[PDB]
């Protein structure tokens, strides 16, 4: 079954630049489609056979290629071309898909706003303790955190979770919560939350105390 | 010299009103009388149902009934043919060519009711034969003889109305009207040398003799396929090599149709009797296969839907086909009275199922239905045998009603007739009235 | 035109269900449909397609009775039974109807899909916690807040921020799963001038648990 | 009699070479057609984006608007006047002319000028078809490779010519049999016997198609939908509505070849007030294809709206007069451009019409406004340029409603008949005789 | 085919209703509907036609808004909307797809009727009273039961025993007016050993109050 | 609007009998149509365009005429033609339809078979009485019911309904009601129903006592 192979896994461009994905079949195949896809949207049919454009699609928009190497080109990207776009072919039975390329707008840097929480009083009246920590808009997304009850470094009830580049200002967050049992929590009174990311060569950190 | 061509440019179809008036009579009559030769084919195999019906429990008294009374409505049309107009027997087409060209009598008084109750016989009992034959050249002799019975003298009256004739009984025999008109300019007419036709006629006869068509049997086609799908662009290679196969078989048909007629002949010796009898065999042959394979006997167009939904397995279609190449020429190779485009439709929509089915699971990726490739091979006979695309192109087209297929079906047509040149293929009608041609001058 | 496939959710293991696409604003015949999925982060692979009168059916090189197609063209709805379901079913279904220009064949448009989750964990609702800044109540420039909603099964919750009129400035996180359990958090980021002086609640329901609720944030005590 | 066996055994089988050679014309005849098409496009695209910008003020939208296409129709018509005059006019009759050795194919003068010269008048939005254009075209591409290959002798001559203008009708109207039909219907030597071979006319009618297809294919030129059908005791109301069209067909020969005259006296011949003129007239439908967009244009933009039945019975009326009037004024001033193309629009209005008095006449009836459309779409075509067969088939190609084929003949014959008999003529075969008597006057 | 009308019944002198065809076996499209009304025990009277693309709407020689024949081609589906009601527009009234041979212009198909009754009256559920061969039981080879249905509004009720598996052997006689109520009876006759020693079951349904009741006939004892 | 007036308002013939019925009208219409309404169904397609039979409408019917004048013609009924047939135009407009021919088989004897009912006992507990008396298949029609209450005459409380001629069998059938009060039921016995007919000069008596 023919494979096809996405160029860049992953991309970032600054918004007014010639951008370049790429298919890479395994065999020969002709006239491969194009598919758009924005973070939880359904999959919009872009480019179909090697370069017509589906009806709609801006103009800065267009592929082409042929033999076994295809490629997608916006020229002068922009604000919403920030998606995921995967290259398909019905040239041969069974068809098939790409890897996905991932385009990422491109940008200034940014500090994390790092914020810590007490854990809510509602938790509370029932045993489990979470500490949360977001640390929002940021550029680029590789942030770093370290938890610390008093002082003593932690690393256990510590579950993260990033976003993906937000649509209205291009930085990433990332929340991280620290959960404990109840007096696990209790017998302790500082809960610091340091967060070390390319802006700042020591951390930038943050806590509250119990008492 | 271009003077004259001024003056004839001032003139063009301005065909005198009398032989107008007369198209739409020669119509009327052509019209009516389909209607008539229909209706009478249909109530002879109805007869012969509900006397199958009779028979209902013994299965060897069964199949002889079933091959008696065809080999009896067989004889009868071979003997009326064999006795008072043996013109009549075969298609009767290129005789209608013939005397265009004037090199063929037009005998009306014996052909009209010759054919017209000949056919009935070979029709109504099942026979591989299609309505045509019968239909056409009785539509010419209900023109030479209104024209004839009115005295409207000079070439053109002559010409006209044999020819308006021969159209209106085209288009009654397949609710055709546009393969009509098309089938004269592209086939009928003399070939080689300019004629003086009316064509602003022949529409006026083709349009009486479908409406007389249209007030007796509407509401119901003779093909219904519905509607098919369509012919995306990477597709259109597989009916050229459609039309290659259609065409390297089509002279191949030829030489068969002929060589049967010389074999067949052989098993008489001209002799009116033994030829009556080999008649009743064959016509008998087709009345137990009209109920042992219902699908090997009769005209064509009840399987034409059933093998384009694509409902037969693939075995059952090459059974099907050579079959039908066995009963077809012994049916038109023996000289009964009958034509040959009805099953040749018939023929070429089974090649057609049959590539097609292949097609459909050599190429998943090209979303394939069987079906169009039926309604590509359909005309496809026609254009490699008769060797006369046209025609059989706006025919199918006004059949099937799917011009959605318009692109493949001329590709098909035109690859046939291109292969079947190449092949050294001889148009089936023309080669014919050319044996009978040279065989009225091969007795000096 | 528009394509709306249900019926996903939570399967055990070993079992199966019959996803249903239901199609309005288009001759819903003359055209091919086709499944097709999405294991969360991941390809997208093909699972089938079905004709337009049933006659041909093509699935992807797959177990033998794994898929099931077919469609009811009256009702104009495409279906999909996936039967003995491992966790690789564990993806997002869209349905899609076929075209061509040249007829080299694309997916011509595409509905929003559903989630179809294999697992034997069981449904669980959420707890929801509000978070109100800490002990000492920093307000500066824009004040940030948010929720906990831990503790749940399967995705999806929605949380959304003042009846969804808080829209800008809104940080909904990825869920994890974790010893058979999700859980998310949600940040609004407010002018300090707004709270806690104007009301700020956010939304959160879990419907697979049959639970709706609406946590105030308030300042601690 | 000798003879004929000889021939009979001989028939279709024409030179392997005059095959090939048509597979050429056509391609080329193709891609030309789309090429003029794509042209014409553009420039009434362009026309818009410039009425945008002048968004504001109106009378200078007007005059942008009456600009413009005054500045296309000259361009159009000086390229006429000066490079090539037989360009002028639709130029089918030409090629018959030159079918029957009567003029002269000059492909090197007109091949350029009528593609230049109609992108001009056209993408202007003038009241003429692309057919006029692209036959024309079509023949010239005939021509030119057959000398180009030096083919000798008259069959490769006739041939090659003939299925060039079919090719070039085909991809007008994507219509591949209109575009046989035309050739053995109404383009070939009436009285004498010629020697074309039909087998390679559809060669190149194919490829044309082809090309037209590759390119403009997921769209139709007209979309009416499946409308419905004639009850057998409705087709005498066909047949009433074939005179109207048949009387009135050569009222409109009569018209447009006076025209012809009366616009002839406003120049004198003179290369610079006809120019001028031209600009007059190109102008004016420039104006109005933005203040009464039914009035100027093609006509396949108003053939779906008018079946529809979305007009007022007055409109109608109004748009046939209107258009009657753009029409001559168009065709009558010698710009380079079809006639069939808008005697379609005509026909579907006339039709439309009768078809909505009919409507409410005969409730009993439950008639649709819209097939009276459909059968008066190719009436004008039978009426005036006297070919029905081809204008037929064309008018199923476009509107796919085979079902109307009983109506749309008797509308047909009974318009040829009609005209036959209040002394009309072929409005081509017309036009040619002036010429040809012109010449040697 | 098939051809399925509702919405009829109990309507105020002056007011108005809606009534609904529901088209099934056939492309609804392409067909000109119609309306027919039936007056009680007396003649058939056109209402009106509405042609396939809700675009040409005769009535009969009627009045201001009378009536309005509307469709919806998506549901398939005929409508009847009768306004400012009198006594005349009391009917069994009918939906019906149009036809010809000639294009002269039949009734191809006829709907099963819906009864529209024009009163100030009220609407009653029917009483069912199981009526059983008595004390004097003695039984021949055939037996004779049945079931008065009493004192129900409007017209009708329709009546089936074992749910129309008894076809054979049945009787149901024209209800009859009593100050504004309605009381009919139904008869069915079974073979003796057939009954008691097996089911019999009467099927009432007035539609008019959506009301069903299903009487077991039990023996005397 | 042309009125269609119908011949033979109700007619009655034997099985064996050519019946022709008859519609003329107003003006000229042509090419009228035929509906066959079977009794207490919806009217069906019988003959259309004058003189056409619909399908599977047995051959042993036919119509015909021109003009102002059409009639129906069953050549040889049978039973089962019982029903009430319109003729109807669409020649002018509105179409409209005749008022009936409504016809009536005749048959040989036939003799009531009768039942009478109980008040059910939950017709008791709202307190009405239900006296029922079916009289099934009967040929002719006219039939005489008497109600005794201990051999005694009563007349008030009583009605009487018909079904139309069978379809199939030609028969008719009567049911009588006799309605009371919890009380009027209690204070006698005797519930007696009597039937003269055609076919017994002696009443068929039937009834029960509530002991
Ligand atoms: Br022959
Ligand atoms: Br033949
Ligand atoms: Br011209
Ligand atoms: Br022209």
């Amino acid at each position: 079954d023919i494979v096809l192979t996405q160029s860049p896994a992953i991309m970032s461009a600054a918004p007014g630049d010639k951008v370049t994905m790429t298919c890479s079949a395994s065999s020969s195949v002709s006239y491969i489609h194009w598919y758009q896809q924005k973070s939880g949207t359904s999959p919009k049919r872009w480019i179909y056979d090697t370069s017509k454009l589906t009806s709609g699609v801006p103009v800065r928009f267009s592929g082409s290629g042929s033999g076994t190497s295809y490629s997608l080109t916006i020229n002068t990207m922009e604000a919403e071309d920030a998606a995921t776009y995967y290259c398909q072919q019905w040239s041969s039975h069974p068809q098939t898909f790409g890897g996905g390329t991932k385009l990422e707008i491109l940008r200034a840097d940014a500090a994390p706003t790092v914020s810590i929480f007490p854990p809510s009083s509602e938790q509370l009246t029932s045993g489990g303790a979470s500490v949360v920590c977001f640390l929002n808009n940021f550029y680029p997304k590789d942030i770093n955190v370290k938890w610390k009850i008093d002082g003593s470094e932690r690393q256990n009830g510590v579950l993260n979770s990033w976003t993906d580049q937000d649509s209205k200002d291009s930085t990433y967050s990332m929340s991280s919560t620290l959960t404990l049992t109840k007096d696990e929590y209790e017998r302790h009174n500082s809960y610091t939350c340091e967060a070390t990311h390319k802006t700042s060569t020591s951390p930038i950190v943050k806590s509250f105390n119990r008492a | 010299r271009r003077r004259q061509l001024i003056r004839q440019l001032l003139e063009r179809d301005k065909t005198p009103l009398a032989i107008l008036f007369m198209a739409a009579v020669v119509g009327t009559l052509v019209g009516l009388a389909a209607v008539a030769f229909d209706k009478g084919v249909a109530w002879l195999q109805n007869q012969r149902m509900g006397a199958l019906v009779h028979t209902a429990d013994n299965y060897p008294l069964l199949l002889t009934v079933a091959f008696l009374c065809s080999a009896v409505l067989a004889m009868f049309g071979y003997f009326l043919v064999r006795k008072y107009a043996p013109e009549a027997g075969g298609s009767g087409i290129p005789e209608i060519e013939g005397a265009l060209e004037d090199q063929r009598p037009v005998r009306w008084w014996r052909v009209l009711p010759v054919k017209f109750f000949g056919g009935l016989g070979t029709l109504g009992g099942g026979m591989v034969l299609g309505r045509e034959g019968p239909t056409v050249q009785i539509g010419g002799n209900i023109g030479r003889m209104v024209l004839d019975i009115f005295r409207l003298k000079g070439d053109e009256a002559r010409h006209t109305l044999l020819a308006t004739g021969a159209a209106a009984g085209l288009a009654a025999a397949f609710n055709a009207p546009l393969a009509g008109i098309l089938f004269i300019i592209e086939e009928m007419r003399p070939q080689f040398r300019y004629t003086l036709i009316s064509i602003k006629a022949v529409f006026i006869g083709v349009i009486m003799s479908t409406i007389m068509y249209r007030i007796f049997n509407h509401e119901v086609a003779l093909i219904d396929v519905g509607k098919l799908s369509d012919a995306p662009l990477n597709t259109l290679w597989l009916y050229l090599i459609l039309g290659i196969i259609f065409g390297i078989f089509g002279p191949i048909f030829n030489k068969w149709v002929l060589g049967m007629q010389d074999l067949l002949h052989r098993v008489h010796g001209g002799n009116i009797t033994k030829w009556v009898l080999m008649g009743g065999a064959i016509g008998g042959l087709c009345g137990l296969l009209g109920f042992v394979a219902p699908a090997t006997s009769g005209g064509g167009f009840n399987l034409i839907p059933i093998a384009t939904a694509g409902n037969f397995s693939m075995g059952m279609l090459v059974f099907i086909f050579v079959a039908r190449v066995i009963t077809t020429l012994l049916c038109f190779s023996s000289g009964a009275p009958g034509g040959i485009f009805a099953p040749m439709l018939a023929l070429g929509t089974v090649l057609g199922t049959a590539f097609g089915m292949v097609a459909v699971e050599l190429f998943p990726q090209y979303h394939l239905e069987a079906g169009t490739f039926a309604i590509a091979g359909m005309g496809a006979l026609l254009a490699a045998s008769i060797r006369a695309p046209l025609t059989g192109i706006i025919l199918v087209l006004e059949m099937t009603d799917n011009y959605q297929l318009i692109l493949p079906m001329i590709i098909t047509g035109l690859g046939a007739t291109l292969l079947a040149q190449f092949t050294g293929g001889k148009p089936l009608l023309s080669a014919i009235l050319a044996r009978t041609l040279a065989k009225q001058e091969a007795e000096q | 035109v528009r394509l709306l496939e249900s019926g996903g959710g939570l399967v055990q293991p070993g079992g199966s269900l019959k996803l249903s696409c239901a199609a309005s604003g288009f001759d819903y015949s003359r055209y091919w449909m086709s499944w097709v999925r999405q294991a969360p982060g991941k390809g997208l692979k093909w699972i089938g397609e079905i004709n337009p009168v049933s006659s041909t059916i093509n699935y992807t090189p797959s177990l033998k009775d794994k898929f099931i197609i077919s469609r009811d063209n009256a009702k104009d709805t495409l279906y999909l039974q996936i039967s003995k379901v491992r966790s690789e079913d564990t993806a997002l279904y869209y349905c899609a109807r076929l075209y061509y220009g040249y007829g080299y064949w694309y997916f011509d448009v595409w509905g929003a899909g559903t989630t179809v989750t294999v697992s034997s964990a069981k449904t669980t609702p959420p707890s929801v916690y509000p978070l109100a800044p800490g002990s000492a109540a920093a307000a500066a420039s824009m004040v940030t807040l948010g929720c906990l909603v831990k503790g749940y099964f399967p995705e999806p919750v929605t949380v959304t921020w003042n009846s969804g009129s808080l829209a800008a400035g809104v940080h909904t996180f990825p869920a994890v799963l974790q010893a058979a359990l999700y859980t998310l958090s949600s940040s609004v980021t407010v002018p300090s001038s707004s709270w806690p002086s104007e009301t700020v609640t956010c939304n959160v329901a879990h419907p697979a648990s049959s639970t709706k609720v609406d946590k105030k944030i308030v300042p601690r005590a």
